[PDB]
């Protein structure tokens, strides 16, 4: 109605660019390094913890079967 | 008679709103009483009906037993069996409550065609409500894709500048994916000769045929709830869709996928779910971590909240795929909690700020607490609720889902705790910026929050706190129903 | 390998299901059963997170 | 009033009779919540014993805590699909 | 008398928050102070019954979680350890509230400052009164929410709005690990109740016990501002002085130590964690004492003083001497709260309202009351014999050598350096502000006076407690054989006997001898031989000074290399994934492919009899070819599309 | 012990041991190259 | 001296977006007249594409010393402490215990520490007094 927001010309170019980054993206050898890390390194990275330890962690009330405290003190002398 | 009353009433209501408005087209100029005051006499009818639908489920609620195992209120209408259990009762109840708030949110910020808008909202609300109370895979699909027809037209007619881009995204992403679910639904109808829930819950399939069915159904779920890497449609849709569309989309529609896991995967593909559960956790946890880092480097106001909803829907999927009652109950509570906080944020961001200043760039706004104190109060409170504050309902969902994951997989499920830290960064950085430093020089001082906008926030905040302080209103109903999904043999 | 060819050879589910007849040999691709040997679940799902042990 | 649990083991029924199969699923559930409740009572003793004993809680609550840890792994909702869809004898 | 002690500040906090507009300003500050005063009285009544008459209280309101075996109730128990935390919190917070009435008299927003300030007090009371670990977490989170509002109170100041976010987020990093630790408590034990969990400590595996308490330790590092997460502690000075007078004495700062003390039944059976706790304290005590000596701000020095003194409580935990740490926590809540209030009165007294200590000098005659409060506090902070600091600080350092281990010996020197450094920067602060030639304009001194009675009353009350309180409360906590089973000390870890008997005489006086000798030596150099302390000559001494003055560069390493790097990862996902490959494998990529293919197809639709004739004849080759060659024709047909 | 991953594969006619008489790729590929060379060349 | 924050590109080619080298607005002079005085930005100034990491709301950038200089000093500080700790451990210079560790009767309170039978004993017992 009364244009309560004092529109800034250079803000619009900023928002217009930030909403259209995908147009100017090019699949070079650097974008290929970041795609690999984020989609094939990390997902496979957690793809081994999620399977090397799946069904191998019986932690519910895991009792203690080992002494903790030393019984015989041997001085260095 | 729930469904029979529910469909017939809305169909009667749709015809009533059709008759009163479209009778005056004729050859005469629109000098009519009904359209006086922006069709106020045709909006009020639409708002009354959405309130009445809430009264229909309550009539069948008082008869609902919280202890009997199985589907209740089993009724046959249109040769389809409709039933209600513990999980379907709360999701239907939540869906209908968001009806009136969706209409009331766009009460005075449309350029015209309020009668069309009202009918579109009601059809979306009823079809969503009916989706939780069906009893076969085929009927689940019908109400899982019928919403596309009103939703595609609602966004295009009542959208933002990029509505054309978003109207395609909602229509094609939810059809090119759900079709992959039609294949798996059809395979059940071929080898079993029925898609009824109870019939297919008791049948075990070969180890391979469960995987082929799981993939076909998980594809239609991983898209409906935005899960990486097919999440690239919701942020566009949320930015362009109207306030009524954004409230329903992230309030109920995205929770259909969580409910879709309950009906379509856990009971009948129980073995293969245990095989896929480690895979789901890697996909979900990276969705949580990425969708919270991506939100840091955003600029658009409504897109920022759009990615926030994705993170809190990754926590739901992590919890639901846990094989214990702790994970499953918290995942369902979080869906209920996220069914009020997420719509509330779109009212603050895209329903109050946008409706006055007509822009969505985070660079303009800052220090709004100087001349909009009431807006800040609900901005801070709904920000702390959305981050997992203990007194909110998000925490109860977020604690139990995180705890439920740890029980299933203590190692990778520990990374689910990242939601506690990550949700604080992108969210408060928005709340800190919107309410910090001197009042912005680009914004003129305008009216503060009005009575209508206050009402929505107060009735979207109270259910969130009530569930947070005392979630036994919700847990008690779910405890029997959620205990059926669990698959384990202990010797 | 199609369902129709498998069905016509007795590999389908035409006669319904029963749970007393527990097949030791692995079922066919399209075949459905009410109940399955535990050893087959242990071979597929593996022992661990709630199968046999906790 | 207080409806009881229709004790029906899966091995006695034929799954085709849907009414029977519902009973064997409900019965297995309702006998699993009783075990969780008996866990709560057992743990309700451990809390009272620990506070009243004080420094003596390592000897006056030894068996109660020992039983609680022994019963903890399997006193939780397990569901019926685990035993319905599996036959342990094979 | 329990329910009154807990929820009274909440009622006072809400009255000013919502009814504050209707009850003015002055009538809104005193009601909030009234609500806290009720809680102060009720705490002493409980303290009389709990510690002396061995009565415990518990008010179970209603259930909170009832998901299968996991049951959590909104209950608040008040046992010996809980009351020993209510004494520092509730008493100081009332004095901070009493102090803030006349400190914040000129602030335009007073009905809001006391709304959050008391809400902070209630958020701490819930923390130290929950009877299960989850209720503790409800309080634990709301220290951060209350602090975030209070630290960023002046939301029109950029350095203060950003400082609130830094204090909120780093704590959430601690809270992220606390949630994870709580989950492993439900996994291993099935509940988060103190009674259930602590009764199982000797029967649970060490590795499962270690995993939980490492998470608690990371949660505690954020709150107690220990090494690696201490950047927020100094950035919190952007809030009002009463906020620093409350957060850094008996509040948010100390909340890390209380969590580790409460977990004594679990912490005992994991020697590895107690080693990590001990080593964090020694480094944090050593580093903070060094940074404080070259800082040039009155509130930074005192803020760094707390981090050193909190670290002393950490090393006392690491030797399984939980009683010593709790007792030193209570003492430190009085001779460190008094420092902030008195320092907050020095800044108020001067009309230029400077905070840099290099613009002060010769204030002793002009404001002798504010000097006297600092001097008594400073001696207590220096553990001079006879005062409260001596009865608490020395014994902790005594027991660093009293464990007679390698790790115990190393931390002893780190404590001993920080024991001396405490005596060195304390003299520096007083000399730079009370015994130095004037630096401020002469117009200030003819207006440099004292403050009103309201601002003076709390400081005198704390001044007395900073002399006598340590002596009166020593035998309750540090007595020989006092029954304090709320804190568990394993029989193999009772080294209090060797500490108080086998230490040579030299150790018992060594911190004082270096403290008194080092302070006087520095005092002469500052007065008669100040030419040495111009560090711009020796480039080695200039680089050293500029190193500790920037706080070990950890602020620069955190901002420029982690937050800056962390934000860049979010930018990479936004560019190469969200707007990157997932847009090439999406609407933007599929528009190119569709436009490419549909361009080829539209050429084929053109009215020509010869064109349609060849394709009809071409299709006759399908019948001729053996049907094993369909896949090749499919490959060829795609080739022709290009 | 290996990993337990899902197996989404449609059934195929499994040629057991002693079956699967190998096909001569050199001759089979010769027919395609010579056959496709004439058709495109002749046309 | 006044290095830019890390991870700031040198050349960006975003279609027709104007090319301007990044300027960190945090280091601008507060005394000059600015339209956006809090953010120290004149009206309608062009913005860098990654300007979110340069304006005031971005994390504060400390440019007092070179980052590799900071790592050098910060690592140097703990190198001395590691040196001091390592030297002592090599020769065992730290004092030895003046007495035997604290002892207890009843087989070192084995039963009092939740030892059911004489088989456990050492699983729970503390140091045991041999002068019973
Ligand atoms: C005036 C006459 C009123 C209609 C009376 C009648 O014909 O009864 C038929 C039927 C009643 O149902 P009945 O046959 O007794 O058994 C239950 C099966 N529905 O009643 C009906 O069949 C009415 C069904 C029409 C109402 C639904 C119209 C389409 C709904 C589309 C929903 C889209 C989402 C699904
Ligand atoms: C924002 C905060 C978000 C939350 C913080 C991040 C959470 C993830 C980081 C911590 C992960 C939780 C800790 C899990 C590892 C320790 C758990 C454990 O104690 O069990 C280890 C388990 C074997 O069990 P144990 O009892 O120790 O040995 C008995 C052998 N007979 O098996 C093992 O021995 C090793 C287990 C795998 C070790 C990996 C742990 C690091 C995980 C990093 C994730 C990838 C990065
Ligand atoms: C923001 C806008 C304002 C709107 C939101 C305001 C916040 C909401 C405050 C109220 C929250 C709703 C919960 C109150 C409803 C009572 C819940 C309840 O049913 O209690 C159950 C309790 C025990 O259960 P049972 O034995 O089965 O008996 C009940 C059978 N009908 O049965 C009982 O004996 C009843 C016990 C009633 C206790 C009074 C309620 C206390 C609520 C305040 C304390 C909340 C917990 C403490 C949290 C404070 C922070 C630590
Ligand atoms: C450890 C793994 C790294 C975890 C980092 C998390 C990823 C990045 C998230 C940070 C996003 C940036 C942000 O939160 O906003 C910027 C804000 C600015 O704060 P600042 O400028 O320093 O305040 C100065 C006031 N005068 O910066 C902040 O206030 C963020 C506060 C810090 C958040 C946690 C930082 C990690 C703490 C663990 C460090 C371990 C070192 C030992
Ligand atoms: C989050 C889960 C782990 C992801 C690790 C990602 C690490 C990474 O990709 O580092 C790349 C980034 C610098 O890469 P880049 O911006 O392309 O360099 C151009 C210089 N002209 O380097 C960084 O941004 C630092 C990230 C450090 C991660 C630890
Ligand atoms: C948002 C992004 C979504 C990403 C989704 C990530 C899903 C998780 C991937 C796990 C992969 C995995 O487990 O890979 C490993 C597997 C298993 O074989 P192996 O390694 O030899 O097993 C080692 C067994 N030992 C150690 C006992 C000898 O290898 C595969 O056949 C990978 C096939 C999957 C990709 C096609
Ligand atoms: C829950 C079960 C519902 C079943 C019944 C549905 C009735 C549909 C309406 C028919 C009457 C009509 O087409 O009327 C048109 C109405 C009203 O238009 P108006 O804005 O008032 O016109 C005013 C004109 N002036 C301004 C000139 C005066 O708008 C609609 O199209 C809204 C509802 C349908 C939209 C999507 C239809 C596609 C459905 C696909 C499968 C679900
Ligand atoms: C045990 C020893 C404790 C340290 C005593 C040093 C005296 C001091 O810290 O002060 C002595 C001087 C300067 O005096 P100032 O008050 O720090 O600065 C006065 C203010 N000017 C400079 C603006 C005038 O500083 C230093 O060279 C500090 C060195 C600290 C690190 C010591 C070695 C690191 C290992
Ligand atoms: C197996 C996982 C399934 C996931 C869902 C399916 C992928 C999502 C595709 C959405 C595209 C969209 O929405 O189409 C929108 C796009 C382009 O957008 P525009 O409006 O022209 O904007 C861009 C404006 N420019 C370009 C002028 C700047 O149009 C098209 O390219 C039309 C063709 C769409 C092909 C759909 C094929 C689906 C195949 C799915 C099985 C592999
Ligand atoms: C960071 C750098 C800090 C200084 C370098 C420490 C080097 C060192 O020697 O530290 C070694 C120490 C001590 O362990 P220990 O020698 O086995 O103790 C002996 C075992 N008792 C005590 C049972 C007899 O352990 C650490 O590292 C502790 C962690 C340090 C902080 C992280």
């Amino acid at each position: 109605g009364p244009h309560l927001l004092r529109e800034d010309a250079s803000f619009q170019r900023y928002g217009q660019l930030r909403d259209n980054l995908a147009t100017y993206w090019k699949f070079n050898r650097k974008a290929a390094r970041n795609v690999f890390i984020f989609l094939v390194a990390v997902p496979a990275g957690l793809g081994y913890l999620a399977y090397n330890y799946e069904g191998k962690t019986p932690f519910v009330g895991k009792r203690r079967t080992e002494p903790i405290f030393e019984q015989d003190y041997v001085p260095r002398k | 008679m729930l469904v029979q009353n529910l469909i017939i009433f809305n169909i009667i209501g749709i015809v009533l709103l059709v008759l009163l408005n479209n009778n005056n087209n004729g050859i005469l100029n629109k000098k009519s009483l009904l359209t006086i005051k922006n069709e106020l006499k045709l909006k009020q009818i639409g708002l009354i009906i959405s309130i009445i639908n809430i009264l229909i489920i309550i009539e069948n609620w008082i008869g609902f037993n919280s202890n009997y195992y199985g589907f209740q209120n089993i009724e046959r209408f249109l040769n389809i069996y409709w039933g209600i259990d513990g999980i379907s009762l709360l999701l239907v109840l939540l869906t209908l409550i968001l009806g009136p708030i969706a209409i009331l949110s766009n009460w005075k910020n449309l350029k015209g065609y309020y009668t069309y808008y009202v009918i579109s909202i009601n059809m979306l609300v009823i079809l969503m409500a009916l989706n939780f109370i069906c009893l076969d895979l085929v009927s689940f699909y019908i109400l899982f894709e019928s919403t596309l027809a009103p939703l595609f037209l609602l966004i295009g007619i009542y959208g933002a500048n990029n509505k054309n881009k978003a109207a395609y995204y909602v229509l094609i992403y939810t059809l090119a994916s759900s079709l992959f679910m039609l294949l798996s639904i059809v395979i059940y109808y071929i080898i079993i000769n029925s898609t009824d829930y109870i019939y297919i819950n008791n049948i075990i399939l070969s180890i391979n045929l469960q995987s082929l069915l799981f993939i076909g159904i998980i594809i239609g779920i991983a898209v409906k709830t935005p899960l990486m890497p097919v999440h690239t449609w919701l942020p566009t849709v949320h930015s362009e869709s109207p306030l009524g569309g954004s409230i329903l989309l992230a309030g109920v529609i995205l929770k259909l996928a969580i409910y879709g896991v309950i009906r379509l995967l856990l009971p009948n593909l129980s073995e293969i779910s245990m095989m896929f559960t480690p895979i789901i956790y890697i996909i979900s946890i990276l969705t949580l971590i990425y969708s919270s880092l991506i939100t840091l480097k955003q600029t658009d106001l409504k897109v920022i909240i759009a990615y926030s909803s994705i993170s809190h829907l990754a926590v739901c999927m992590i919890g639901i795929f846990a094989n214990n009652l702790i994970g499953i109950n918290g995942s369902l509570i979080l869906c209920l909690a996220h069914g009020f906080v997420s719509p509330a944020l779109f009212i603050l961001v895209g329903g109050i700020l946008y409706d006055r200043y007509h822009n969505r760039l985070i660079n303009y706004y800052q220090g709004l607490s100087t001349f909009m104190p009431i807006f800040s109060i609900y901005l801070v409170v709904f920000s702390f609720c959305n981050t997992g504050t203990p007194l909110s309902g998000n925490f109860v969902g977020e604690f139990l889902s995180i705890t439920g994951a740890v029980i299933r997989h203590p190692i990778i499920g520990s990374l689910t705790a990242a939601s506690v830290l990550l949700s604080a960064c992108y969210q408060m950085k928005l709340t800190n910026r919107l309410t910090g430093s001197v009042f912005s020089q680009y914004l003129h001082i305008t009216n503060d929050v009005t009575n209508r906008e206050i009402f929505l926030l107060n009735w979207l905040l109270i259910p969130t706190i009530i569930i947070g302080i005392y979630p036994s209103f919700v847990t008690n109903i779910l405890n029997l129903a959620s205990s059926t999904l669990i698959y384990s043999v202990l010797i | 390998n199609s369902y129709r060819a498998a069905l016509e050879a007795g590999n389908g589910n035409e006669g319904g299901f029963d749970n007393k007849v527990i097949k030791t040999e692995r079922q066919g691709f399209w075949e459905g059963v009410y109940r399955r040997p535990l050893s087959q679940t242990v071979e597929d799902l593996g022992e661990g997170r709630g199968i046999i042990t906790q | 009033d207080h409806v009881r649990s229709p004790n029906v083991s899966f091995d006695d029924i034929d799954y085709n009779n849907s009414q029977d199969l519902h009973n064997a699923q409900e019965s297995l559930l309702r006998e699993q919540w009783i075990r969780v409740s008996a866990l709560k009572v057992c743990r309700k003793a451990l809390e009272s014993c620990y506070k009243t004993s004080g420094p003596n809680h390592y000897e006056d609550c030894r068996e109660i805590a020992e039983k609680y840890l022994n019963m903890l792994p399997d006193h939780r909702i397990q569901g019926f699909l685990g035993y319905q869809k599996n036959d342990p004898s094979k | 008398m329990i329910l009154l002690c807990i929820f009274t500040p909440f009622l006072g906090s809400l009255i000013s928050g919502f009814f504050g507009r209707y009850i003015g300003v002055n009538s809104s500050k005193w009601i909030v102070c009234l609500s806290i005063f009720v809680s102060v009285v009720s705490t002493y009544i409980l303290f009389i019954d709990v510690i002396f008459n061995e009565i415990e209280y518990t008010y179970n309101i209603m259930n909170w979680l009832n998901v299968e075996y996991l049951v959590v109730d909104w209950s608040f128990t008040i046992d010996k350890l809980s009351v020993s935390m209510l004494v520092p919190v509730v008493t100081v917070s009332f004095l901070v509230h009493l102090y803030s009435v006349s400190y914040m008299s000129h602030d335009p927003h007073q009905q809001r400052f006391f709304s959050y300030l008391s809400m902070f007090t209630f958020a701490m009371i819930v923390l130290v009164t929950g009877d299960n670990y989850l209720i503790l977490f409800v309080g634990w989170e709301f220290i951060g929410v209350a602090s975030y509002l209070l630290i960023s109170f002046w939301f029109t100041r950029f350095n203060a709005v950003k400082s609130g976010l830094s204090a909120l987020l780093i704590n959430r990093f601690g809270d992220a690990l606390l949630v994870l630790g709580l989950s492993y408590l439900v996994l291993v034990t099935g509940s988060v109740n103190y009674n259930t969990v602590f009764a199982l400590g000797s029967y649970l595996d060490v590795n499962m016990i270690t995993v939980i308490l490492i998470c608690f330790l990371v949660a505690s590092m954020a709150k107690s501002a220990q090494l690696g997460l201490h950047s927020w502690l100094l950035l919190a000075m952007e809030g009002p002085t009463p906020v620093s007078s409350l957060l850094h004495a008996a509040c948010l700062v100390i909340a890390g130590v209380f969590l580790l003390m409460r977990s004594s039944p679990l912490l005992e059976y994991t020697p590895i964690v107690l080693l990590l706790i001990l080593w964090l304290g020694g480094l944090s005590t050593l580093i903070s004492g060094l940074i404080a000596m070259v800082s040039n701000d009155i509130k930074k020095i005192i803020a760094l003083s707390t981090m050193s003194q909190v670290g002393i409580m950490m090393i006392a935990i690491g030797v399984s001497c939980y009683n010593l740490a709790l007792f030193h926590l209570i003492c430190h809540s009085f001779f460190k709260a008094l420092l902030f209030m008195s320092a907050g009165s020095v800044i108020h007294s001067i009309i230029s309202e400077y905070q840099d200590i290099r613009m002060y000098g010769g204030f002793r005659q002009f404001i002798p009351l504010a000097y006297t409060c600092i001097f008594i506090a400073s001696l207590s902070l220096m553990a001079i014999p006879g005062l409260t600091g001596f009865y608490s600080k020395d014994i902790i350092i005594e027991s660093m050598y009293g464990e007679y281990t390698f790790s115990g010996f190393i931390i002893y020197w780190f404590a001993l350096i920080s024991a001396t450094c405490t005596s060195l920067y304390s003299i520096r602060l007083i000399y730079y502000t009370f015994l130095n030639n004037p630096n401020s304009p002469k117009y200030i001194y003819i207006n440099l006076k004292e403050n009103d009675i309201v601002l003076i009353t709390p400081m005198i009350i704390l001044t007395i407690l900073s002399i006598f309180g340590g002596y009166l409360l020593r035998d309750i906590y540090l007595g020989m054989g006092s029954p304090f089973n709320e804190l568990f000390i394993h029989p193999n870890n009772l080294s209090l006997i060797e500490t108080e008997f086998s230490l040579p005489s030299i150790l018992k006086v060594l911190p004082l001898i270096t403290g008194l000798g080092g302070g006087l030596i520095l005092l002469l150099i500052y007065e008669f031989n100040y030419s040495l302390f111009l560090v711009y000559n020796n480039k080695n001494l200039s680089k050293l000074y500029s190193f500790f003055n920037q706080k070990i560069m950890f602020d620069q390493l955190l901002n420029n290399l982690i937050l800056r790097s962390g934000l860049n990862i979010g930018w990479l996902l936004n560019v190469h994934i969200d707007r990157g490959i997932l847009q090439l494998f999406g609407p933007l990529g599929l528009w190119k492919l569709s436009t490419f293919i549909s361009s080829k197809l539209n050429k084929l639709v053109f009215l020509n009899i010869g064109f349609i004739l060849e394709i009809i004849v071409l299709s006759w080759l399908l019948i001729v070819f053996k049907v094993s060659l369909l896949k090749y024709i499919l490959l060829l047909i795609i080739f022709i599309i290009l | 012990e290996q990993f337990h991953l899902p197996q989404p594969f449609w059934p195929t006619t499994k040629t057991k041991e002693g079956e699967y008489v190998p096909k001569d790729s050199i001759r089979e590929a010769s027919k395609v190259f010579i056959g496709s060379g004439v058709l495109l060349g002749g046309m | 001296k006044s290095f830019l924050p890390h991870f700031i590109p040198k050349n960006y080619s975003y279609g027709d977006y104007p090319r301007l080298k990044p300027e960190n607005l945090q280091k601008r002079d507060p005394y000059l007249k600015y339209d956006d005085q809090a953010n120290k930005r004149n009206f309608n100034e062009p913005l860098h594409p990654q300007q979110d990491d340069l304006d005031m709301w971005a994390p504060d950038h400390f440019d007092f010393v070179q980052d590799s200089i900071a790592l050098k000093w910060f690592g140097t500080f703990f190198g001395v402490l590691a040196v001091f700790s390592s030297v002592i451990y090599i020769g065992g210079l730290y004092p030895e215990k003046p007495a035997n560790p604290r002892n207890y009767p009843f087989s070192g309170l084995a039963k009092d520490l939740g030892a059911s039978s004489e088989e456990d004993t050492l699983l729970y017992a503390a140091k045991i007094d041999k002068s019973i």
